[PDB]
């Protein structure tokens, strides 16, 4: 990255596990090693990050054969953004205009995340990932 | 500690 | 916060120290002291900074007497992005549509940052940092 932008490993792993989750919605609960298995993430890592998406009530588990979780709302409904947030944790005043450009960034960021849905990136994965006659390619 | 910049 | 950016001590001090030397280009050189005592940094930090942002020319010493350090280019010519990009440094594909968010992360940052020169920051910090009669307000 030219600005030296770095993703956390909570937030890669995060969105990547719950997208797994959103491409699996329709047919139903996965478990936690198969998406481990997919994504490359580590199970121990993965296992704790789904407790807390759990406790957010992003995920949910089923006691099914096909046991396993499941997104708890529809791609739809969840912003990238909002799997970001759930992760997330002698006085004087003189303002910084440093700060302020700071913050600027951050709500740019903050706009980018909340304006893409787990279905916006389902979208995205069919149409990146496709095949298709090579006529068709415009 | 999300994201940080540099 | 609520997304979790934090800004690197890099890109703040980076960032800080230009800016002073911004509030202080028409009137000449500064000392690396002063910057250090105005803007609350450490000075051997400063001074490390101040080598790399010389090098690639975005600031300059000045021999004089009550000589020091001034901008290189005028504050309207550095962008905050060009300040931050000096500091910063089997196979098989498999498109990942979670990479592609953070690229339009990445690209959004970028914009911001190229949108706002070192002249812009002098026109917010005037406008931000007044005093006028309260029934201007
Ligand atoms: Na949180
Ligand atoms: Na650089």
């Amino acid at each position: 990255g030219a600005m030296g932008l770095k993703v956390s490993t909570k937030g890669h792993y995060g969105v990547q596990a719950m997208f797994d989750l959103a491409q699996h919605f329709g047919e139903g609960p996965v478990s936690l090693k198969s998406i481990a298995e997919r994504q490359g993430l580590s199970e121990p890592y993965l296992e704790q990050l789904i407790a807390v998406l759990r406790k957010a009530g992003l995920v949910k588990s089923v006691r099914g054969a096909q046991g396993g979780y499941i997104l708890a709302r529809e791609p739809r409904d969840i912003k990238v953004g909002d799997i970001i947030r759930v992760l997330e944790g002698s006085l004087k005043f003189d303002f910084s205009v440093t700060k302020s450009v700071w913050e600027k960034v951050k709500k740019s960021i903050e706009e980018v995340l909340d304006s893409i849905t787990l279905a916006d990136m389902l979208k995205d994965a069919e149409e990146a990932q496709m095949a298709q006659g090579y006529m068709y390619y415009i | 500690a999300a994201a940080a910049a540099a």
